[PDB]
């Protein structure tokens, strides 16, 4: 019932296309990659990033305050 | 003549599900992982046949067929340690696949989501009674625990618990009725994965823009047929180094001593992908108000298509809900963090903030976003 | 005190990501438990046949089989027996059942050592730190007798006594045996009785890197050749205006 | 890769270590002394070993193949006709043959009486069938190396 | 709008394959037997998880967790008598089932016939090792003579039959793979019988006349929907007079004892489903020619599509065939006696004349009575 | 398992206090004897089989527990082999410890006859003869 011939009308619509065997299959790999990834990490890096900051800082700070709360109280044993 | 891949009757099913599918030509490799899911399922049903065939599923010889099968059945250490750590595999995939659902707005196929979650359920109780199984001393506590806050329930509870356990405490009868359901069940997992593609099927894959893909589409083979082949060998390399380097980093050290009733150990632990809920499970100075609330952080997921309030599908065109969808990643991680802690201060307090920040972003927070957003674009 | 010491990281020859056991030290370790721990611990779960092609020989290990006795049975008026040990002999029992064992250790249970480094936090650091740190016990803290201070173990009370010290046993290769050296041998033969797969499973993981550093790029390259045929298309629209 | 994983796989189901180091039995040596059996345990199974003299061996051997119940002589029984192994039960219940005894001067069962010779095989009793012999070989002697 | 069984697309299969599925007005009760057999493998499946809850695969417990079943676990008595003669049952059903495709020329369903001697084989594999798992006598010995016929097999067969055995001969290896299998192969089998409804729905059922019946056909619901409940419960009350009135009259009392290596029975023989092949197999004085007797009894059951020869589907109207066919169903009930008897004069004689008639009146003389009728009814 | 079809709960526990059975290990890890228990099974009357060879000239007695389904005729087997002890026949010559009864197989069986009249005495006054003996025991065998 959904099947190719009968998904969507499409008028005035060309695409070129070539062979695999004639390209390369890494036409500028590294040079084009560089800054597509930064592109990218630098469109997500703010809505991604700040939150697993904030979840370092509480794992330290939950770390820390459990291995004082295991330290001794000095204010005990010094009134005898 | 005739073209017998679209016209015998076995492989017209074949060709209509995995070649001449009809695909979004946009999908990332987020989209690979629910494949993955079928040959982690695959791989654990292999590996578990294979521990099988030499395990016994009696308490004074379960410990002991499980150290024969590490010690003297010829590579047995490899297809235990593939399975163990399968499960793990299977336990991030599934988590990665129900973030993608989550994010790309894919719960508005809403029967996909629900035998989807359906899924989930059966794969965290086979989980469950598959780590019970080794019958060590971590599997016989948690298996204690579990139930017993599962008695939790008024009037029907002691007896529902004392009929599971088919006695009076865990005993010989759990861990033999443990074995035969945790072979059962991947079966029922993989019929239901089955329907869970014919209601994917019936209308087709969402892509990452959240927009109707029917200009652009591709047949599954080859695109999505090498793409899932190396998403495999991907999955594959992790888990086997997982296996063959670092066999123990997640599973506990004191599931290699035997199950003693007698001794408690100091720490109470189910395994990793359990213990976000586990803290959820405690963020509560209540039994039955901890057991609910375990039920539906399980069953928000099922909740969620009632919650969208959006005119845009995905999130990628969504930052205020993006923002608050990584909130929602990073308190999961904290749940995570906390659910292994022992209860003492500040692990009570950070739980507790913790699930409270869990079902107000995913009850309150996003339609209330998704309304500002609308506003925004001069929708609403 | 329920505050916990946790023992160092050590830079044994098997620490290495591909690092291997050193198969002497694991021989001069089964040495030890057989002079030493054997007389309290149990080793449940390892035969003599498992020390063929690892720190033994066959003849070797079948003299060390045939020292020890092994019970036997039934005889044909129905009677247990002695006999000399065999290869598929597992290790012998210090005692017939764990009560036994509670009634000689002074109500304490000598562990079963198949497992012990794969059992606790630490490995064969925990191990070594255990043996190596028996200390005199601080001021404001006592003990009763049955009892020695390790702050390794938590609790800090240990119902073991101290079973190794300067020349405790003689090794067969004439290595001076000091406390660190035969912790340290015995040490590397618990990680083995814990891991007897460990070096096939280093070996496998090699081979694992070197296949998949070899099928990664060539399965990526059939991937972006069937995928590079789509992502340089163009498209272009025409609308006849 | 694939080669590898369903090796390692069809090795798994193959026979573990424990099987296999139960298969073999330790060396039994020339301990036998002249006349008397000796009785040693193999899978479960009781193994007799004797010495034997040929004065026996003629005795034997002068029992003929067809008209016995059974076709089988003495020379196709054992390699060596100086030493004669057998599995040590008596095919008829299960029981054990008591060693020297009988009118044959071989094996009794106590159990229902069934008499057999210097060779195994039965000529008086209720049992089916003779007591088989096991596939041994022949190293130099004093090794002999049965299972 | 609202015709939710035609349009849901889940509900869309059971209403294609239950209720809307046009059926033959015609058909007799035979027909029933096949549903009979997909009621019966669920009743197996329910009677052998629950079997699974209490059953240990050890050689020391084996027998005294089956004892342990039959006297302490309530009703468990009842599980395991239904499920042994369900055996039994599954096994008439199939043999009737067999005879109706071989009588009514069924077997022109080329596809779904082939799927079906699959099924066949499978049901017997599993059978087999679900009779060696409770570990007496004869299961013990049973297994020995099946693995010993199985090694004679040239060049191959000794390290094969190590190889299934894990070992040197029957023992703990051996009966905890057994178990693994006796658990995994009936959901194949179910599998392989959805594949089967999917080939016959494919191409239709058939009528006892053998003719084109699209002028007279009838919704499966509700005719045939009451029908195969009435054949359920005949089947049910055979079934439980079976269980609760004769639980030993097809069963045998030496696997009442346990498991001895050295004491062996002074007759072996398998279960009575097993003893026509059983007869076949003995009655040929050779090893390997006996094993290729029963796999060649089984593959020309297979390969009875390529001898029809004939202008008419069924026999209703082709008696001298009929009475080939009686003959042949004469045959093997002789052979199924022969198979339970042991080699004494007559019973050798009586084996060979029947394997012989039997692969006489399959392979020749079957054809040359359909040419003969040709002749007879004026075709040619 | 007598509770409820041929005895009280009293009436069995008196059974069951009657015997004495094997417990341990206690603290110091050494066997001992206590009185028996209504979850304590039957005892056994010897450790291992080859005892019971040992003591049984050869032959082994076997476990009673399904010898009515292990055995072809059920209790009238067991009912024709106990009452079914003859002198043997002309041309049947008998070795000690064997005693002929042609309803085992063999017509050799390793068993003396067991029961005769007055064997035992009951408690409700039921004459003893060898017959209702071997009755009441053929169905103790079948219910067991
Ligand atoms: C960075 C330096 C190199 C660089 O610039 O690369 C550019 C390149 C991106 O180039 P682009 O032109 O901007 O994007 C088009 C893609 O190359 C088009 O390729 P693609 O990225 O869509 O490929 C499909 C996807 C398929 O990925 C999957 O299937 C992943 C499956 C999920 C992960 C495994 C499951 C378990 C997860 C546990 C947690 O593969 C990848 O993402 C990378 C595969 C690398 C294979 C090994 C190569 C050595 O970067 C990468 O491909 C990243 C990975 C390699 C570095
Ligand atoms: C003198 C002999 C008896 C004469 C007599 O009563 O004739 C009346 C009557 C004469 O039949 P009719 O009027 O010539 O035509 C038959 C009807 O049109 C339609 O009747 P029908 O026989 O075709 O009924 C459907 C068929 C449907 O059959 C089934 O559902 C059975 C399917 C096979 C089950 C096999 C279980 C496993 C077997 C292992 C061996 O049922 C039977 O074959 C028997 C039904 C018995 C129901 C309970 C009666 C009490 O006899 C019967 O109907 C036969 C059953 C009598 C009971
Ligand atoms: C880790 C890195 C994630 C990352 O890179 O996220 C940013 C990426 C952006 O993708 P998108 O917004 O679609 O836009 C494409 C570029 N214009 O967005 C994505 O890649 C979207 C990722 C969706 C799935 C994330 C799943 C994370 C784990 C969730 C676990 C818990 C799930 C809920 C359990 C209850
Ligand atoms: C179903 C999926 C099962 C898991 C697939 C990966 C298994 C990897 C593995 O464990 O490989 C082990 C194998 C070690 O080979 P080895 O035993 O040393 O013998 C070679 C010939 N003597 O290692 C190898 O053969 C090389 C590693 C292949 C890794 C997979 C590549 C695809
Ligand atoms: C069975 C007992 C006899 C049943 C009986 O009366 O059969 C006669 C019946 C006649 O049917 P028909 O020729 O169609 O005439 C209808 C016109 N009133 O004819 C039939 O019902 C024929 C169909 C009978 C099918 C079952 C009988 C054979 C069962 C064993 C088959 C074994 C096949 C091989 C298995 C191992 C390989
Ligand atoms: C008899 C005097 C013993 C000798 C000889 C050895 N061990 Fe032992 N060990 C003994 C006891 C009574 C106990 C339990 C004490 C307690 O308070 O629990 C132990 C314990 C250990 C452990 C476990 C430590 C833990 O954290 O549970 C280890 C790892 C151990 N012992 C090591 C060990 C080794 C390597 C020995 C040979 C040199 C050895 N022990 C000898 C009693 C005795
Ligand atoms: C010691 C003298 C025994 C007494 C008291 C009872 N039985 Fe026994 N029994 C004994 C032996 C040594 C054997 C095996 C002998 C042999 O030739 O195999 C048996 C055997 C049986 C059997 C099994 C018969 C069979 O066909 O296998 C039965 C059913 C049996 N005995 C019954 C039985 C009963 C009911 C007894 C109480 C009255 C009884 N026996 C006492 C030794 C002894
Ligand atoms: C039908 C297929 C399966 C069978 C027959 C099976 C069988 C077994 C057996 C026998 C064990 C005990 C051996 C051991 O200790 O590892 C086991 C353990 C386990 N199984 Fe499975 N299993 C199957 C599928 C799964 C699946 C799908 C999962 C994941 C949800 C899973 C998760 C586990 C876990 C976590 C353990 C504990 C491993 C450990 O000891 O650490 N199993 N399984
Ligand atoms: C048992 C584990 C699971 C398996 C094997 C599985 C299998 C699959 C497969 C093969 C696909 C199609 C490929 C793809 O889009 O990734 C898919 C898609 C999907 N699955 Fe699952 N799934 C599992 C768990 C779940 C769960 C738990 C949910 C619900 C949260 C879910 C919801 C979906 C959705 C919504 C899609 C559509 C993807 C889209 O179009 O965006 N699945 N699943
Ligand atoms: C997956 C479903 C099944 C499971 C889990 C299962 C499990 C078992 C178990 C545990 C036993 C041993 C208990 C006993 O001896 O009664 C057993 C016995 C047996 N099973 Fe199954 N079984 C299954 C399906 C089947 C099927 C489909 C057949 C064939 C019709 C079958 C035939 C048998 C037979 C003949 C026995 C021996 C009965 C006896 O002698 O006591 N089983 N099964
Ligand atoms: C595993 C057991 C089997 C099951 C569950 C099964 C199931 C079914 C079902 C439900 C039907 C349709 C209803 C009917 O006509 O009776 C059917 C028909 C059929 N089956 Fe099977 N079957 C089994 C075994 C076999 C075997 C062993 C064969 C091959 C000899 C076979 C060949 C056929 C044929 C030819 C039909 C068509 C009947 C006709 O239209 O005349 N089946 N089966
Ligand atoms: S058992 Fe040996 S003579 Fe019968």
């Amino acid at each position: 019932g959904r099947e190719f011939g009968n998904l969507a009308r499409i008028r005035h619509v060309i695409s070129y296309s070539l062979s695999p065997f004639e390209q390369r299959a890494f036409p500028s790999y590294f040079s084009k990659g560089i800054p597509n990834v930064l592109r990218r990490t630098r469109e997500r890096i703010l809505r991604v990033a700040p939150p697993f900051v904030v979840v370092y800082l509480i794992y330290t700070w939950g770390n820390q305050e459990f291995e004082q709360s295991k330290r001794k109280n000095p204010a005990m044993y010094e009134n005898d | 003549m005739t073209n017998m891949r679209k016209t015998h009757p076995l492989f017209k099913i074949i060709n209509h599900s995995f070649i001449d599918l009809p695909a979004p030509s946009n999908i990332s490799s987020w989209w690979n992982f629910g494949s993955l899911l079928g040959v982690c399922l695959m791989v654990q049903i292999i590996t578990g046949l294979f521990l099988a065939m030499h395990y016994t599923s009696d308490t004074m010889t379960a410990f002991s067929s499980v150290t024969h099968i590490c010690r003297d059945v010829n590579y047995g250490w490899l297809i235990r340690y593939m399975h163990a750590n399968g499960a793990s595999m299977f336990f991030i995939c599934l988590f990665l696949h129900v973030g993608r659902g989550l994010y790309y707005g894919s719960y508005t196929f809403m029967e996909t989501w629900n035998i989807g979650v359906l899924l989930l359920f059966a794969v965290m109780a086979t989980a469950f009674m598959g780590y019970v199984l080794p019958w060590g001393q971590m599997s016989f506590w948690g298996a204690t625990v579990i139930t017993n806050l599962l008695s939790a329930i008024p009037y029907i509870g002691t007896t529902l618990v004392e009929w599971i356990w088919g006695g009076f405490s865990v005993d010989k009868a759990t861990l033999t009725r443990f074995f035969a359901f945790h072979f059962i069940l991947p079966f029922i997992i993989a019929a239901l994965a089955i329907v869970h593609l014919l209601f994917l099927h019936e209308t087709g894959s969402n892509n990452p823009t959240g927009l109707n893909s029917d200009a652009d589409k591709i047949p599954f083979h080859p695109y999505y047929t090498i793409k899932d082949i190396l998403g495999i060998l991907i999955m594959f390399l992790i888990l086997m180094t997982l296996v063959l380097f670092f066999p123990d980093m997640l599973g506990d050290p004191d599931n290699y001593m035997p199950a003693n009733p007698l001794n408690t150990p100091p720490h109470i632990k189910p395994e990793w992908y359990f213990l976000f809920a586990y803290a959820i499970l405690r963020s509560i100075p209540n039994k039955l108000g901890g057991v609910l609330a375990l039920i539906l952080s399980i069953l928000i997921l099922a909740l969620m298509p009632f919650l969208h309030t959006s005119k845009q599908r995905s999130l990628m065109f969504r930052p205020i809900t993006q923002i608050l969808y990584w909130i929602l990643v990073a308190n999961l991680l904290i749940l995570t963090w906390i659910g292994g802690q022992p209860v003492e201060h500040p692990f009570i307090i950070i739980g507790q903030l913790a699930s409270i920040s869990y079902f107000s972003i995913i009850l309150i927070l996003m339609p209330i976003s998704g309304i500002i957003e609308d506003k925004m674009l001069k929708l609403y | 005190s329920d505050l916990e010491l946790h023992p160092p990281s050590y830079p044994w020859s098997h620490r290495g990501l591909l690092s291997s056991l050193d198969h002497t030290s694991i021989r001069r370790g089964f040495q030890v438990y057989k002079q030493v721990c054997s007389s309290c611990h149990s080793m449940d779960y390892v035969a003599y046949r498992h020390l063929v092609g690892v720190c033994y020989t066959e003849e070797e290990a079948k003299a060390l089989a045939e020292e020890v006795e092994v019970q036997d049975g039934p005889n044909d008026d129905g009677e247990m027996f002695m006999r000399p040990g065999k290869l598929s002999d597992y290790f012998p029992k210090p005692y017939p059942n764990p009560e036994a064992a509670r009634a000689a250790n002074n109500g304490a249970l000598p562990p079963d050592l198949s497992y012990i480094v794969r059992a606790r936090h630490g490995g064969e650091d925990y191990v070594f730190s255990l043996l190596t740190g028996y200390c005199e016990p601080p001021t404001g803290v006592s003990l009763r007798e049955g009892l020695y201070f390790n702050p390794y173990f938590p609790g800090q009370a240990i119902g073991m006594a101290p079973p190794i010290y300067t020349e405790v046993l003689e090794y067969d290769d004439g290595t001076p045996a000091t406390m660190s050296q035969v912790a340290k041998d015995v040490a590397t033969f618990l990680r083995w009785a814990s891991e007897p797969e460990h070096d096939h499973r280093k070996r496998m993981g090699l081979k694992m890197l070197l296949m998949m550093g070899l099928l990664l790029p060539l399965t990526y390259a059939m991937k972006r050749h069937k995928w590079s045929v789509l992502k340089s298309r163009k498209l272009a629209y025409r609308p006849p205006k | 890769a694939a080669k590898n994983v369903v090796s390692q796989f069809v090795s798994s189901m193959s026979a573990s270590a424990d099987v296999l180091a139960m298969s073999k039995i330790e060396i039994k040596l020339s301990d036998i002394p002249e006349g008397k059996n000796m009785a040693f345990k193999w899978r479960g199974k009781p193994l007799f070993v004797r010495h034997r003299t040929k004065k026996e061996i003629d005795q034997e051997a002068a029992v003929e193949v067809s008209q016995l119940r059974d076709p089988q002589h003495d020379l196709d029984r054992v390699k060596k006709p100086e030493w004669v192994i057998l599995i040590g039960v008596c095919t008829h219940l299960g029981c054990v043959p008591i060693a020297n005894a009988g009118d044959f001067g071989g094996y009794y069962c106590p159990c229902h009486g069934s008499h057999y010779d210097a060779s195994g095989r039965i000529r008086k009793g209720p049992a089916p069938l003779n007591l088989e012999v096991p596939a041994y070989e022949f190293t130099s002697d004093d090794v002999v190396v049965v299972g």
